[PDB]
RNA sequence: GAAACAUCUCAGUAUCGGGAGGAACAGAAAACGCAACGUGAUGUCGUUAGUAACCGCGAGUGAACGCGAUACAGCCCAAAC
RNA sequence: GACUCGUACGGUCACUGAAUCCUGCCCAGUGCAGGUAUCUGAACACCUCGUACAAGAGGACGAAGGACCUGUCAACGGCGG
RNA sequence: AGCUUUACUGCAGGCUGUCGCUGAGGACUCUCACUCCGGGAGGAGGACACCGAUAGCCGGGC
């Protein structure tokens, strides 16, 4: 489906309607320093490694909408529930 | 030839004999080793924990 | 599964061992301080149980009596020599250097003084080709060009018993008798005739190997069977 | 002023530099040709020996012992094992090489008792440790106010029970506080979890 | 056992190798860290506590300091000269 | 340590199974083996960023192996609409 | 439970890079460790190989 790159809507921060810009959430990069990272190294040894021996699940036929809504005046963002969408394209 | 009765007739070989060390008839005269006390294999007397129940 | 036959071999049990106690002599070149003065006389010609080829008993000047890898043409009474100055005739042993190129040799040493390693079976021979102050090139019976230290001792002539392979065994019994004098388990049961548990080729309702026969060089023992690291197979092309 | 000993000590802080380096490159050649346990008249590291209890006296013995380097020489399982217990290559023994050396020495000298030991280097495939042993029966020692303690019966086979210095360290008994919950007073009384 | 099972659990159990004594082992702080102007070698008992901690964060696993007791005991080298 | 008191006319590993007449075509897949400009390819050391250090992120180089190419069926096998 | 395999997960083993042993002057010489041949003298090889450690690939042989 199509979707406006910018449009007015409520800003939970300003607490008043303003023009927001919509961007797809780009994945942040991992540091490899989180607790889970240390447990992987610590708990992996000889033979099977339990949970750390598992591999990536799979895919749902269609993914939900993963967006960031940025307030055009205060510059802060907020998230919303997403909805299943085969494809999402912005207008302008 | 049956592995049973008919094969029992050739058994006239002497192996286990009275042991010089423990007195039991377990000294294998071909191996020169007592299956009971270990004489001929060990200076220490043959003994295992599995010869009795674990908690005893 | 169970260990395959090739694995039972390594354990060195009776069945797989050679009847060593029935063997005559560990044929090796004599050791001469130097000079070459060493010489002896062929006293007899015996049969060598370990090689199915004749061997010669020799008495040396210093009283030493020892069997020697006999080349073709050596007979009782003959006098053989061993050393740098040894004459250049069949039966004499001298370093590859003192040997004239183009001459057939046998019982060639790999490392000087090791007593001889190459070309020692019935009728075979090596071919000394090139000389040098450093390398003496010999062409082993396999057809390979072996670079060797000119100091490596060798014996002139081809090994005795040539043509032994020309006559077929004809019957199992004959093979049996020969096999009994070697370190070998015989007869041979085909893998494809065994049970899966016994061989990687065993199993099936009919006889055929499970997978392809050419096995990687890296295959572990217990699995390295069939055509080991074959560069090719068949006869075509 | 510095003791002469201090120089031996300071030299061994870096066995790969200076004269000591050349000394080692030389000795090890003879060592690699000696046996498993070789009695030696004088300690190669005098400061270390004296520091550990050594004394140029009757009943005091020293021997160099060589042990192979690396992990456990282990046989792969011949019956069912869960993946966790199917290892061979990475398994290591819980007793350090220096302790293996002390035991091999004590067995070579059945009448003697291990007093202490120290490292004297290693090459690519083995380590050498010099072990100091004591004759608990010689009066030269029974009458020594500093060593006679080793003569008591309860000191019999002290090395095989880990009462040696390297033993007690290897048993995780160094620390007296945090971290020694499962080690003191003994590994066995703590259910073998140390 | 985890109602399968691989880490986990059974368990450092069974069993095996080596060795001491009448008891062993431990032990006079490179400790503790109720953080203190505080405690003061070590075992053990009671408690702390199924607490903290671990764990396909599943099933399960699981201390310590301190405190109340028992009994108390503190020393010898290496080196300097 | 066996083979081995052995050395290619050897001995190992496999298939077929006396003699006689013979044994066609197929290397795409799989296997084995050889080669390989380029692509891919771990760790150590090295460079950049980061951290008064460290974790960590990236880069450069690139072994065997793989991609790619070739040989091979008395190698696994195939020989249709 | 035995057996199979391009089932899942691992473990031996083989190949390969790297670190240690290991030294002198992306290709090269040397000798002194180390290895092998030689009864010895000495010869071959040589910082490689072996061995210890680690990494990648193959890996129903288990
Ligand atoms: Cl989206
Ligand atoms: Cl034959
Ligand atoms: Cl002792
Ligand atoms: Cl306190
Ligand atoms: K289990
Ligand atoms: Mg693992
Ligand atoms: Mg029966
Ligand atoms: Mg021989
Ligand atoms: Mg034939
Ligand atoms: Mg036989
Ligand atoms: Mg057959
Ligand atoms: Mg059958
Ligand atoms: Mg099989
Ligand atoms: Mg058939
Ligand atoms: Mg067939
Ligand atoms: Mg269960
Ligand atoms: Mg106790
Ligand atoms: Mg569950
Ligand atoms: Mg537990
Ligand atoms: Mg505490
Ligand atoms: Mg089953
Ligand atoms: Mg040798
Ligand atoms: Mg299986
Ligand atoms: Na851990
Ligand atoms: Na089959
Ligand atoms: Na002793
Ligand atoms: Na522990
Ligand atoms: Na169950
Ligand atoms: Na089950
Ligand atoms: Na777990
Ligand atoms: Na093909
Ligand atoms: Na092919
Ligand atoms: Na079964």
């Amino acid at each position: 489906m199509q979707m406006p790159r910018r449009f007015n809507t409520y800003c939970p921060h300003c607490n008043e309607h303003q023009e927001h810009e919509v961007e797809k959430v780009r994945s942040g990069r991992q540091t490899g320093m989180k607790w889970i990272d240390r447990q992987r190294e610590r708990n992996s040894g000889i033979g099977n490694d339990g949970k750390f021996s598992k591999v990536p699940g799979g895919d749902k036929p269609t993914k939900k909408t993963d967006l960031k809504y940025r307030c055009g005046e205060c510059g802060k963002a907020h998230l919303r529930e997403g909805w299943r969408a085969g494809r999402l394209e912005f207008q302008e | 030839t049956g592995a049973g009765t008919p094969s029992q007739g050739k058994k006239n070989t002497t192996t286990h004999t009275k042991c010089r060390r423990c007195g039991e008839k377990s000294y294998h005269t071909k191996k020169k080793v007592c299956s009971s006390c270990g004489f001929g294999k060990s200076a220490k007397r043959r003994d295992y924990e599995w010869q009795s129940k674990a908690g005893e | 599964g169970r260990r395959i036959q090739g694995q039972r071999r390594g354990r060195g049990t009776s069945t797989f061992r050679a009847p060593s106690h029935r063997y005559k002599a560990d044929l090796e070149h004599r050791k001469v301080e130097d000079g070459d003065v060493i010489a002896g006389t062929v006293v007899d010609i015996e049969h060598d149980p370990a090689r199915s080829a004749p061997v010669a008993a020799v008495e040396f000047e210093d009283g030493d009596r020892r069997l020697i890898l006999a080349p073709e043409g050596v007979g009782v009474g003959d006098e053989l020599q061993v050393g740098v100055s040894a004459e250049i005739a069949p039966g004499n042993t001298l370093p590859l250097a003192e040997i004239p190129e183009g001459v057939p040799v046998c019982n060639v040493e790999s490392s000087p003084g090791d007593g001889g390693k190459f070309a020692r079976a019935s009728g075979v021979n090596a071919q000394l080709l090139t000389h040098d102050r450093n390398v003496a090139v010999v062409k082993l019976p396999s057809g390979e060009m072996k670079r060797l230290d000119p100091q490596c001792r060798a014996t002139i002539g081809v090994v005795a018993g040539g043509g032994r392979t020309d006559k077929p065994f004809v019957k199992a019994g004959n093979k049996h008798h020969k096999m009994k004098a070697r370190g070998t388990k015989w007869p041979n049961v085909r893998g494809v005739a065994m049970n899966a548990v016994d061989h990687p080729f065993g199993g099936g309702g009919r006889q055929h190997p499970g997978k392809p026969k050419s096995i990687s060089r890296n295959a572990p023992p217990g699995r390295k069977v069939g055509d080991i690291a074959s560069k090719r197979t068949g006869r075509g092309g | 002023a510095r003791s002469a000993y201090s120089y031996i000590r300071d030299a061994w802080e870096n066995p790969g530099d200076g004269q000591l380096a050349e000394l080692q490159w030389q000795r090890q050649q003879e060592w690699r040709n000696e046996g498993a346990v070789e009695r030696i008249e004088r300690p190669t590291r005098l400061d270390k020996a004296r520091s550990q209890g050594y004394k140029a006296k009757q009943g005091v013995i020293v021997a160099r012992v060589s042990v192979r380097k690396g992990s456990a020489r282990k046989r792969r399982h011949k019956a069912g094992r869960r993946s966790k217990r199917q290892g061979v290559t990475r398994i290591t023994r819980r007793k350090d090489i220096q302790r293996v050396a002390e035991e091999r020495a004590s067995r070579t000298f059945p009448n003697l008792r291990v007093l202490n030991s120290y490292s004297v280097g290693q090459d690519g495939r083995q380590k050498w440790h010099e072990v100091i042993l004591i004759d608990p029966n010689h009066p030269a020692i029974q009458n020594d106010d500093d060593l006679s303690w080793i003569c008591a019966d309860d000191q019999a086979d002290r090395v095989f029970r880990g009462l040696t210095g390297a033993g007690r360290r290897n048993r995780g008994l160094s620390g007296k506080g945090k971290g020694s919950e499962k080690t003191r007073p003994s590994l066995r009384s703590n259910g073998g979890k140390g």
